[PDB]
Formats: structure tokens, C-alpha cells, sequence
């Protein structure tokens, strides 16, 4: 789940097949302005840390 | 047209003011901070200073500044400008006696300008502090989230109603008009301008001269000199001493008014919720200091209110 | 948010002067005797203490008063309005302000 | 692409405030909102100088260059 | 009172006679400084909001 | 600092530049503590700043186009007197009295 | 206001420590203290070159010009 340990998952450190399940949204751009807001929950990971 | 925004300013002239700290001490400092104006949301802030800014002697050009060299009025080309808090902070323009800067939080405001090799600051001690907008404590304005209206000072240096008060001048004291001569003081009055003096030396003499004038007192220390010229006009700083009579001359706008604006708040990320029954499970993960808030839809709203520091 | 303003103080030097009353908000004035103030130019006054500044300040409404202000209301009974969509028969929904 | 009515559009584009569209700032980066403005008078009671400024009366044969070539002290004006 | 939300007082916005209850205390300039030190409460304004 | 191969003065600051000794004029002699200090006063080894509260303290000074700092671990703090733990000195108050490193 | 035997007054009309009256430190803005002042002699253990700066014997005639001019080093001093 997003925001916990295991939030990101891979079956090794070299797997093509990795898991990601972050509350990923992306956000309406600024007006005017080119870019790719977005929102996600920190990484589970570090705040396991 | 910028000219007609320096129509009163060309009235006044920068001064001499005490600093509470010149570096390492107190001096009369020609960049004396007068007052700091903080109370806006993105860490704006305007500063009030004694020196001019955007005024040659000549007229107005923003790339100059002047500011005072003892008597004299100095211009000089504005040459590494700045103002610091805890960190350097961006300037996003400056008037007459004004400084807008964008400045992070911090316990001291630092204002200080270069004139070949010397150095003129001027440090107060002042609170300003970060006021982000809505229910998120961020530190930074975001690159994105959700627009809120916030209070801002204005960029602009258009008259919006705000004025002060420019006064003549008060006395200007300065022992560098009195000189020994010929073993007799002798006044020396700047082309102009009118000296008065004060002499308690065995014969007390005081007036007001318009040219040099030798005194019967034979020594400088015995005498007092103030230059009176009233060709430009000083804001009435409560660190200068007040001129006699009505002293009151006109009115000078005060420029980058305080004015309602559009900020950009955090966003918090979205959390997960859990449902039980007849409960609401929230995992909340903020990035920074976040309000959470919940009330009953019935009879009794049963209230909550919480920021949220950490998961 | 209250602004405190401060008008240059008034330096009498081998004197003294009075402080008057004036019609300011939270006025306040002083006369602080025995002063030996320096400016740039040197000692401002010649007499050693027989000198007095009297020093005025008085409280103003901050330009950000303007914008940045709360204004405080009695509430009484008022009126109590609202917006009707209505639709019947096979006319079309309709609404207004009652 | 049209601005609102109260504003200026800028040659990039940019729409800007109508209030700011001739003033001292360019409030465009391109610039395009002060290259078409005009100069203003000035009242009488100040002392126009040669190269087009303009002092306070007052100010005029005082002994102090106040225009930028000194044209209120020279000898032609006093 | 002083310190407190109603410390500044206006009928309104524009008026010409404000209201104001601060300990607004002049303090003896340092010495042989030109200066008018002022000790005074904290605005109740900034303190509510 | 103020010290020079060929004799005294306060402008000049001396160095080595490995086993030769370099003497050049204080250009951006600089001290900064989690912001810049302003400094006081500079005799031989020693330099007098008043530095606001940080973790660090660096030195250093530019030779041309080289610069040389020195970033050293040390808790500067700012420690009020009296009975009000202010962050920086006042424009106004009480004096009392206080421990201060003389300029001199 | 005019000071005691104890300190020095400058012609700035601020008061000095006596004992800062004349060490090479300027004390008072317009540096009255440093604006007069004299020279002391040094040990005849020590060379004085033509600017008259003092420099320990062991140092002359050793290659390095210890003052600011090369007397020390001087084919007619050595
Ligand atoms: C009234 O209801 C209809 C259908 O629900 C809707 O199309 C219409 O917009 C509503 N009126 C208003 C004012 O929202
Ligand atoms: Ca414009
Ligand atoms: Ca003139
Ligand atoms: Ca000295
Ligand atoms: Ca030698």
C-alpha cells in the first residue's frame, strides 16, 4: 500500500517487473505554463526508514 | 511614464540616520532601516530605509541611488544592492526610501549597498517570519497546488492612497564648519546654505550667518555648528531631531502597497481511506504540517481539529 | 494590526521644553532631561545636561488594515431564501430564487 | 487569442492590466508595453531644461546643477 | 484591551477616530543617541489570528 | 592577517603558498556561520567576528582567482544577558553588563 | 559631555580611553585619536632600513628583502 513498507516492490534489484502503488495523481497544469504537476503519497520506504 | 511616480520624491533627499548595528557597531548609517513592513503571506517584505533609491541629483533613473556623504548629497550607480534576513533574499524592486525584497524567515533584517570600496550596512533586529497560506504549512511557495488568495505587497510604485509626511529638515549638526583660522573660530558657511552657530566661550555669541562669519571665540570646541538648508526635504524619521515651527512641507506616497493577490498553497497528497462499519479509517502521509478537520452532519457537528505532522 | 508612528523628537539643547496633550490615539509624550545626543556631525547640543528630548508617538491603522482586517458584526433575525427546481407534467425543470 | 477588456496584450501575447499599460515598469518581458507610450508636460512653475527635464522654478540659477547638463545654472539662463 | 483581538478599534475601515488600548510606553533614548525607544504590547490582531 | 614579508600592514594579509610564503592584500576575507559574519577585527592568527548562532564555522579569502576556505564543526551560539533570551542585540533597553572579546 | 583625565575626547567631540589615544587603531570615526601621534626607537639588536622599519640583525644581508625596501638586502648596505 502507498505510503507503507512495501509500497514499491521488485522480485530482484535488476527485475524488469516492478511494483509501484503510490496515490499517483497528476494535477491540472498552471495556466500558462508547461509542466506536469502531480501529486503521491511519500515513499513507504523512506519513511520506514 | 516613471517620472510622474518621483513628482514628490524629487522633493526629498536621503539622510543620516543611527543603525543600530554598522557591521560590528552602532554609527549613523546613510542606509539606516527606518522600518520593516513583514505582514505579507510569501515572505514579502518592504523595508524602509533613509538612502534614495531610483533619484540621481540630476532626475530619476532606476539604475541609480543616492544617498548621503556627510553634507553632501551622493548619486551613485546602485552596485551590488542588497538585503538579507538569514539567507540573500531576491529584490523585486525599490523607491524612494523603499526596498521590496523577497526574503526568507529570520531573526535580523540586513540592508546594505557598495560605493567603490566602501561598504554600508545596516542591521535591525526584526522577526520576519514565513506566513504560508491556507491549511498547509509549507515553507517555500510550491511550484503548483491549489490558488488561494493572499495578501501581497504590490510590485508596483503607482500612488494607491498611502502616503507620509516629508518635513524640512532640523538642524544639521557638523564641527566641520568651525576652523581655528587664525587662532580665532572662523564659520564657514557652504555656498547656499545658512550656519547657525553657538558660542559660550568668555563672550557668548549665537545667530544665524548666510556667509563666513569670525566669531570672537578661539577655540572650536567652545562653539556649535548646524547647517540650514531646506532645499529638499527629509521624511520626519523618529531618528532625526524635528525642525522648529510647523515643520511640515508635503506628503510622499508610500509605494508597494499592501494588496490582495492569488498564492499558489501545497496540496497535500490524497489519502487512503479504509471503510468499516459506521467508520471512516484515513491513513494521512503529509509533506508538511497539514490541518485535518471533521464535524458531524447532524444535530451535534462534534468538531474535530488536528494538524497533522507526520504519517 | 495596529502601526505606531513616531514623529521626530525634539531636541532642546541648554533648555527644556513640555509635553502637551493632542488628540491622537494612545498618544504618549515625554521629556527626557539631562540627554548629550551625537549625530554624524558630532555633539548635537553644547550644555552637558542641561539639555531635554522630548520624544511623541501615537497609534494608526497599518496600510494592510485596508485588506487585512476583521470586522465585527451583531446578527440579528433576517431573512431566509432559497433556490426551487421544479418540474411537473411534461414541463421541463424550472427554476428561480423564493 | 483575446484579452478581457480591461487589459493590454503584449506583442508576446501576455495579457497584462490596462491600468499598467503605460507606466515606468514594462510589465512584459517582451517589453511592448512601455515602446509605444508618450512623454508628459510638465506645469509651468517648473523650469523646463534643454534636454527635455524639468526642475522646480525654485530650483532655477540656485547655484546647484539640478538638470543633468547643469542648463539651469548656465550662463544663458542667468 | 491590550494585547487582546479588540486592542484596535474602528467604526470603520475609513474613519477618522480610531480606538487604540496599547501599553504604549516611551523608554529614555540611549545615551548620546537621537532616537525615541517605545516599549509596547504585542498587537492582539496578529495574536488571534 | 595585517602582516606582509616586507613589513606591517592592516590591508595585507600573508600566506603560504607551500614552502613559499605569499603576501597579498585581504580581498573577500570572509566569515560565515550559517550566514555571513560581520567582521570586527584582524591580528595575526586571529580573526573577530560576530557571527549569528549556526553549526558551522568557514573561513577563507580569495588570491586572484583561487579560492580558500576552511569549514570547521562548531556550535556558535547567540547567549543573551539578562532575563530575556533575545535573538540579536536591541536597538534599546536595559545595559547590563556582559563578556565581550575587545576589538582592540 | 566633557570627560575626565581618564579618557580622551576627539575633535568629533566623543570620548576615548586614554590608553586608545594613540595605538594605531583610528577609535573615533574622524580618527583624532591616530591623527596625531610619534614613532618609538627600536633595540640596536635590531637594523632599521631606509623607510625606517626595524628588522632583527640576524635578518640582514640575508637574501630576503624583510622590509619594504631592499636595504636590508642593499649591495651598499651588505
Ligand atoms: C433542475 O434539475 C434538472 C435535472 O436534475 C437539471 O437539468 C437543472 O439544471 C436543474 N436546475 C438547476 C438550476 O440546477
Ligand atoms: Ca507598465
Ligand atoms: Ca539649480
Ligand atoms: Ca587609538
Ligand atoms: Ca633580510
Amino acid at each position: 500500500k502507498a505510503g507503507s513498507f512495501g509500497d514499491l516492490q521488485s522480485r530482484t534489484s535488476t527485475s524488469n517487473d516492478l511494483y509501484a502503488n503510490t496515490n499517483l495523481k497528476l494535477q491540472r497544469p498552471q495556466a500558462g505554463i508547461v509542466h506536469t504537476p502531480f501529486t503521491q503519497v511519500p515513499s513507504g520506504f523512506e519513511r520506514w526508514k | 511614464d516613471l517620472d510622474t511616480h518621483f513628482t514628490q520624491y524629487k522633493l526629498a533627499r536621503p539622510y543620516i540616520a543611527d543603525c543600530p548595528n554598522c557591521g560590528h557597531s552602532r554609527c549613523d548609517s546613510p542606509i539606516a532601516i527606518e522600518e520593516v513592513r513583514g505582514d505579507a503571506h510569501a515572505g514579502v517584505i518592504r523595508i524602509q530605509t533613509s538612502a534614495m533609491f531610483g533619484l540621481k541629483t540630476d532626475g530619476v533613473d532606476l539604475a541609480y541611488m543616492s544617498f548621503m556623504n556627510g553634507k553632501t548629497q551622493k548619486s551613485i550607480k546602485i552596485d551590488n544592492l542588497h538585503v538579507r534576513t538569514s539567507a540573500p533574499c531576491s529584490l523585486v524592486s525599490h523607491h524612494g526610501y523603499y526596498i521590496l525584497a523577497q526574503c526568507p524567515p529570520g531573526d535580523t533584517v540586513t540592508v546594505g549597498f557598495h560605493d567603490g570600496p566602501n561598504r554600508h550596512t545596516c542591521t535591525v533586529a526584526h522577526k520576519v517570519e514565513f506566513r504560508p497560506v491556507g491549511r498547509e504549512k509549507y515553507r517555500h511557495p510550491p511550484e503548483h497546488g491549489v490558488e488561494l488568495p493572499c495578501n501581497r505587497y504590490t510590485h508596483k510604485r503607482a500612488d494607491q492612497g498611502h502616503y507620509v509626511e516629508m518635513h524640512q529638515p532640523g538642524l544639521v549638526a557638523d564641527h566641520s564648519l568651525l576652523s581655528i583660522h587664525s587662532a580665532k573660530v572662523k564659520i564657514t558657511v557652504p555656498s547656499g546654505a545658512q550656519v547657525k552657530y553657538y558660542c559660550k566661550c568668555p563672550d557668548v555669541r549665537k545667530g544665524i550667518t548666510s556667509s563666513d562669519h569670525t566669531t570672537t571665540c578661539t577655540d572650536v570646541k567652545q562653539c556649535r555648528a548646524y547647517l540650514i538648508d531646506n532645499k529638499k526635504w527629509v521624511y520626519n524619521s523618529g531618528r532625526l531631531p524635528r525642525g522648529e515651527g510647523d515643520t511640515f512641507k508635503g506628503k510622499l506616497h508610500v509605494p508597494f502597497v499592501p494588496v490582495k493577490a492569488k498564492c499558489i498553497a501545497t496540496l497535500a497528497p490524497e489519502p487512503l481511506v479504509e471503510h468499516k462499519h459506521r467508520t471512516l479509517i484515513l491513513h494521512l502521509h503529509p509533506d508538511h504540517p497539514t490541518l485535518l478537520t471533521t464535524r458531524s452532519l447532524g444535530s451535534d457537528a462534534n468538531p474535530t481539529r488536528q494538524w497533522i505532522e507526520r504519517p | 494590526k495596529y502601526k505606531t508612528k513616531v514623529p521626530s523628537p525634539v531636541v532642546k539643547c541648554c533648555g527644556a521644553t513640555q509635553c502637551t496633550s493632542k488628540p491622537h490615539p494612545d498618544y504618549q509624550c515625554q521629556v527626557f532631561s539631562g540627554v548629550y545626543p551625537f549625530m554624524y556631525g558630532g555633539a548635537y547640543c553644547f550644555c552637558d545636561t542641561e539639555n531635554t528630548q522630548m520624544s511623541e508617538a501615537y497609534v494608526e491603522r497599518s496600510e494592510e488594515c485596508s485588506i487585512d482586517h476583521a470586522k465585527a458584526y451583531k446578527v440579528h433575525t433576517g431573512t431566509v431564501q432559497a433556490m426551487v427546481n421544479i418540474t411537473y407534467g411534461s414541463v421541463s425543470w424550472r427554476s428561480a430564487d423564493v | 487569442a483575446k484579452c478581457e477588456p480591461s487589459q493590454f496584450q503584449c506583442t508576446n501575447g501576455r495579457c497584462i492590466t490596462l491600468l499598467w499599460k503605460c507606466d515606468g515598469d514594462e510589465d512584459c518581458v517582451d517589453g511592448s508595453d512601455e515602446k509605444n507610450c508618450v512623454k508628459k508636460t510638465c506645469a509651468e512653475s517648473d523650469f523646463v531644461c534643454n534636454n527635455g527635464q524639468c526642475v522646480p522654478s525654485r530650483w532655477k540659477c540656485d547655484g546647484d546643477p539640478d538638470c543633468e547638463d547643469g542648463s539651469d545654472e548656465s550662463p544663458e539662463q542667468c
